[PDB]
RNA sequence: CAACGCGAAGAACCUUACCAGGUCUUGACAUCCUCUGACAAUCCUAGAGAUAGGACGUCCCCUUCGGGGGCAGAGUGACAGGUGGUGCAUGGUUGUCGUCAGCUCGUGUCGUGAGAUGUUGGGUUAAGUCCCGCAACGAGCGCAACCCUUGAUCUUAGUUGCCAGCAUUCAGUUGGGCACUCUAAGGUGACUGCCGGUGACAAACCGGAGGAAGGUGGGGAUGACGUCAAAUCAUCAUGCCCCUUAUGACCUGGGCUACACACGUGCUACAAUGGACAGAACAAAGGGCAGCGAAACCGCGAGGUUAAGCCAAUCCCACAAAUCUGUUCUCAGUUCGGAUCGCAGUCUGCAACUCGACUGCGUGAAGCUGGAAUCGCUAGUAAUCGCGGAUCAGCAUGCCGCG
């Protein structure tokens, strides 16, 4: 995405307004891993599923320019 | 079996020699042939000016000098690996001439082919010169290998 | 006006167009003769083998005769003429 | 790697196309089309022993001629035989399909019948050297330059499985104008699945 | 997994991008044909049954 | 008007030697506009040198395909082609060297 | 040898098989049986979705009233699925000897026998091709042959090809010609055809004129009996064995792309036949309909916007680069190489983060020719520079071909 605009999934986005609204509660569960981060994101402890299980991540301000994927690895070693 | 067929072309302005034009066939890399032209031409042109002769005459004393006459050839008679002296064909001392003038001058190193060229052309109508030094190992290899003139 | 044909078939692709030229001409209409066009062609690389052996393989050709025909004069009687002409299905006469 | 089949060899030389038409933005359509029509009418006239069906394009219309070598076998009455045959392609096609049926003479020659016949031998239980010594004296008395035929598989034995040749005649496939007549068959024994070879050179033209 | 696969070559897909192609005839993919859509061995003996009225054997 | 061609590594010399002076245009345009490393120039007119030709005939080319050394041979190919279907009496003298390799 | 740029001619999901998780069990898919009637199509919740909770909504038709032609569903079991095993059970398809020239059969003879004779001996050829002799006479699979391509010519035809003679054009663009390349058709031609010599006088070989073509003109297709229990149960079928509310099926994500490693194949480099900048010429083949996309504008840029034209000898892809003529640097880990690298962007697509390519910015190492040893190449071959297509929404140093 150059100008189309940022890149977000509308249930994630739902569920971060719903979330947001009133005040920042409960970690909010999704597999969009392609969602690219926004300023929204701050304060909520989003979670990833790696492939087996959830990673809760504490979203900061500077992480607007990163993808959850950036924080969710999958590879083991 | 038997031997094969060739031919060449002579017509060159710059020198007109059948040896020039298979010295041109040489030293062309990359199928560029136009830049050995080049490089031939720029050299000999170098060397008509450096000195006041025509640069065939320099080709052609050079080409005498470097021509070897006698080869060593290897022949493996038993456990011994022994070599046998050998009378080279014109051709083939003319070949090994423009071999030895060719891998000598690129390999003495300078800030341009055609001044290495040159400086090899000059080293060879002088004895003293690269390619002779080759000439004079093959011709000390004949020399003590003489004891097989013949079979 | 004008016509053209496409077909792979050689001789039925030159009978037609004998055909053609003839009944265009015997009505006096001076058809200018079968065009030659260059003939368009693909070829497909194929392996010979099922799984192993990259090596092995086949070549298929396709080529399809193309020509062209340009009337010179009007002569609704030759128009009525290759209307009612009937040929094979090999060629897929186009107007 | 072995022989290849003269079937794709000869054409361009003697050998017409099966298919006759030219297609536009619809080349693999109608092909897969014309392959469903010909499984299908396969299956259904595998009794009948018909041997090959060539196709048509008619601009909407579909021509299809039949070589059975048998005519009452597959017009039979003529109204039934010819319903049943046109109206299912014309359901399961879905535009106008016109059928002509051909009668090869001297049915012992081709090499699809001949392999049909030696597959539905074998699954008969007969011996593999009878039915193909058979088969092979039938189809020179019909007629015929050459005439070869191949059996491989499990012919009663469990652990090896090996080929057998039995040929008359001249048979020379590498000659480029020889029309010879290309068929394969299959037959599920008991045992496993035995697999019929049978290309029968019938004669060169100059 | 043949005709399971199949199926899911026929299944209709969330988005066009997810689309692959599969020959119609088996259920070979990896350098499956556009121009006829038919298998490499599938479209090979069809050809070589006097099918396919434009490809026949080549020479150059 | 004389006609050759000069087929040679896929150039071809429509060349057509009418009676001139001893113009040689390529592509409508001048051997020195055309043609630089004048080494080959030369080399073109062996022929003409072999026999007696020099400003009698003009030529008039229109050479498509190859590179510079590939158009320069198929020139001078179908001069001299053209040149023995116009006069072959010197054929005998022109077949020691022919040209025509199938390249 | 005949595995290792091979299946697989292009892994973000899809392809995907394999795995974590959420799931289902006449099942994803095809015949069976009883019915109730069209399904679809828009919308809210869970969703990652499978799938449900569901609402809007179902318009099916054909007949002389039974019924029939599909689709969805609701129950039953016959069944389905097997990328599960066996290529030491197989069909089918290919690799090797090998494009090597041999492998065989009918009759007759000999040997009490397995077997030989034909196929041995002499000359000769790419060939067991051919000739002579011949206790043997004939024949098949092979080999050359006729098949395709190219090298030259007569004729058939000049529009979407060509432009000389003619007149116009900034453009081959116009009137005009089919002279001529050219293209696509019928023929011819090269077939030891002719002469000398050699050889047996033959088969056969050297030279000689013509000719495009001289001794299968070059290349492609064409791979003789059989060997490797060769490869493929994975393209397809396949008997046998095994699972079946699971070794089957649906979906999200992951993996198929990890590397202290070693080895095949390929590309780039180590520089002066060179590096960077200015000017100039020639291409050959192939593709174009949700496809190819002139031209104009924007942007250093990859590319974006409007859009001509083309179902194509018309128009486009698409201004080939090597190369040449100049300017400039100077022998250095460098004005070499651009890898790794940070940032900013472009093509596509829901999304290039595990996961493409490309562009600009700033740097830039390994590397200065590389051990035993080893590989390809006898002519338009080697070396080397570009071009187009397959697989493809978007992905090529590999593949196919061209110059």
């Amino acid at each position: 995405s150059l100008k189309k605009g940022p890149f977000v999934d509308g249930h994630l986005m739902t569920k971060i307004e719903k979330l947001n609204e009133t005040d920042k509660k409960q970690v909010v569960k999704t597999w969009s891993r392609r969602s690219t981060i926004f300023p929204q994101f701050i304060g909520h402890t989003i979670a990833v599923y790696d492939g087996r299980k959830h990673v809760p991540v504490f979203i900061s301000e500077d992480m607007v320019g990163h993808k959850l994927g950036e924080f969710a690895p999958t590879r083991t070693y | 079996k038997g031997p094969v067929a060739k031919r060449d072309v002579l017509p060159d302005p710059i020198y007109n020699s059948k040896l020039v034009s298979r010295l041109i066939n040489k030293m062309m890399i990359d199928g560029k042939k136009g830049k050995s032209q080049t490089i031939l031409y720029k050299s000999f042109d170098i060397i008509k000016e450096r000195t006041g002769n025509d640069a065939m005459e320099v080709f052609e004393q050079a080409l005498k000098n470097i021509m070897p006459v006698l080869e060593v050839k290897a022949r493996r008679v038993g456990g011994a690996n022994y070599q046998v002296p050998v009378e080279v064909r014109p051709e083939r001392r003319t070949t090994l001439g423009l071999r030895w003038l060719v891998n000598y001058a690129r390999l003495r190193g300078e800030k341009t082919m055609e001044e290495r060229l040159a400086n090899e052309i000059l080293d060879a109508a002088n004895n003293t010169g690269a390619a002779v030094k080759k000439r004079e190992d093959t011709h000390k290899m004949a020399e003590a290998n003489k004891a097989f003139a013949h079979y | 006006i004008r016509i053209r044909l496409k077909a792979y078939d050689h001789r039925i692709l030159d009978q037609s167009a004998e055909k053609i030229v003839e009944t265009a001409k015997r009505s006096g209409a001076s058809v200018s003769g079968p065009i030659p066009l260059p003939t368009e062609k693909s070829v497909y690389t194929i392996l010979r083998a099922v799984h192993k052996y990259k090596d092995s393989r086949e070549q298929f050709e396709m080529r399809t005769h193309k020509r062209l025909i340009d009337i010179v004069n009007p002569t609704p009687q030759t128009v009525d003429a290759l209307m009612r002409l009937d040929l094979p299905s090999g060629v897929d006469i186009e107007i | 790697g072995q022989k290849v089949n003269p079937v794709g060899l000869r054409i361009g030389v003697i050998r017409d196309w099966e298919s006759k038409w030219y297609a536009g933005k619809d080349y693999a359509d109608f092909l897969h089309e014309d392959l469903k029509i010909r499984e299908y009418i396969s299956k259904r006239l595998s009794d009948a022993s018909v041997s090959k069906v060539e196709i048509e394009r008619a601009a909407n219309r579909v021509n299809i001629t039949i070589h059975t070598a048998k005519p009452g076998m597959v017009i039979g009455k003529g109204g039934s035989e010819v319903e049943a045959l046109r109206k299912a392609l014309n359901s399961l096609t879905g535009k106008r399909v016109h059928i002509n049926i051909l009668e090869i003479k001297r049915a012992d020659l081709d090499a699809q019948l001949v392999a049909d016949n030696i597959a539905r031998q074998l699954e008969n239980r007969v011996s593999f050297r009878r039915a193909q010594k058979q088969q092979i004296q039938r189809t020179m008395r019909a007629g015929a330059q050459g005439v070869k035929t191949m059996v491989s598989g499990r012919l009663g034995g469990a652990d090896i499985a090996r080929s057998e040749y039995y040929s008359e005649g001249t048979v020379p496939l590498h000659t480029l104008r020889a029309d010879i007549d290309y068929a394969t068959s299959e037959a599920d024994t008991t045992y496993g699945k035995l697999g019929v070879k049978v290309w029968i050179y019938r004669g060169e033209v100059l | 997994a043949k005709k399971s696969m199949i199926a899911k070559q026929q299944r209709t897909p969330k988005f066009k991008v997810q689309e692959y192609t599969r020959c119609e005839r088996c259920g070979r993919p990896h350098s499956v044909i556009r121009k006829f859509k038919l298998c490499r061995i599938c479209f090979r003996e069809l050809a070589y049954k006097g099918q396919i009225p434009g490809v026949k054997k080549a020479s150059w | 008007q004389y006609y050759g061609t000069g087929r040679r590594k896929s150039s071809v010399a429509r060349v057509r030697l009418v009676p001139g002076e001893g113009r040689i245009v390529v592509n409508n345009r001048e051997i020195s506009e055309h043609i630089p490393s004048a080494a080959l120039i030369e080399d073109i007119k062996q022929p003409l040198t072999l026999t007696e030709t020099a400003g009698t005939y003009d030529v008039l080319v229109n050479v498509h395909g190859g590179g510079l050394s590939g158009q320069a041979g198929a020139i001078r190919h179908g001069i001299a082609r053209a040149l023995l279907e116009a006069d072959p009496e010197y054929r005998t003298t022109l077949k020691r060297a022919g040209l025509l390799t199938r390249d």
